[PDB]
């Protein structure tokens, strides 16, 4: 209540800050011809 | 009587719908949303019962509960051969349904080129409007049709 | 089809200009992934 916050904010700031986000690939299919790397992008991933 | 009639029109049936007029069925019989032998025999492309049709005084500007005549949906479908007979027996060329849709209209955003072109031969107001102030043209250019563009300009 | 996805509505600017899908984007058929090419005695193929 100090801060005007309630039970519904706490819950929907854990779900956004920890979550698994899903990127993709740098140098994914289709590419580039050319193109000399692939490898996957980590986005956010779980809290521990 | 002009039940017959209504179906034998949509099946196609040559023979059927002279028999059925030769015993004197309604040639503007209405089905439950106000079809006549004319709306389906256009709607489903069937060109020798829209001539026969109207030789027996078939109204060829009949309009449907939504305001729609048999040349909007011949025009909306594809059929030349029926645009041009309907047009050619006084089918009103600039005829609006309720939504201020044209035949124009119809032909132009199926992309049927020749159609059109019977259209505007026998007068159609290619700057008509439906009721969101849409041309044939507006049409042409949203649907991305390079070819149907330039023929309305 | 690809004509149909084009003229898909993303915005009306102030000035009446319309913003179609096809304005900000490349839209064709092509697979669901890209990442199998197979080749029959060096000519391409497909196969099961």
């Amino acid at each position: 209540n100090k801060f005007q916050l309630t039970p519904v904010d706490v819950i929907t700031a854990i779900k956004a800050q920890n979550a698994q986000v899903a990127a993709g690939q740098l140098g994914g299919t289709p590419p580039v011809k050319g193109q000399q790397l692939n490898a996957s992008i980590i986005a956010q991933t779980r809290l521990t | 009587l002009g039940k017959k009639l209504l179906e034998a029109a949509r099946a196609g049936r040559d023979d059927e719908v002279r028999i059925l007029m030769a015993n004197g069925a309604d040639v503007n019989a209405a089905d439950v949303v106000g079809w006549t032998p004319l709306h389906l025999a256009a709607y489903w492309g069937h060109l020798e019962i829209v001539e026969v049709l109207l030789k027996n005084g078939a109204d060829v500007n009949a309009y449907d509960t939504l305001g729609s005549t048999p040349l909007h949906l011949a025009a909306h479908f594809g059929h030349l051969e029926i645009v041009e007979v309907l047009l050619k027996n006084g089918a009103d060329v600039n005829a609006k349904d309720d939504n201020g849709i044209t035949p124009l209209h119809l032909a132009a955003n199926r992309g049927h080129l020749e159609i059109v072109e019977v259209l505007l031969k026998y007068g159609a107001d290619v700057n008509a409007q439906d009721k969101f102030g849409k041309t044939a043209f507006d049409i042409s250019i949203n649907n991305g049709n390079e070819d149907l563009a330039e023929i309305l300009q | 089809s690809t004509e149909e996805f084009g003229k898909i509505l993303l915005k009306v600017n102030q000035d009446g200009s319309r913003v179609l899908l096809r304005d900000v984007a490349k839209i064709e058929l092509g697979g669901e992934n890209y990442d199998i090419i197979a080749e029959f005695n060096g000519q391409p193929a497909s196969g099961l």
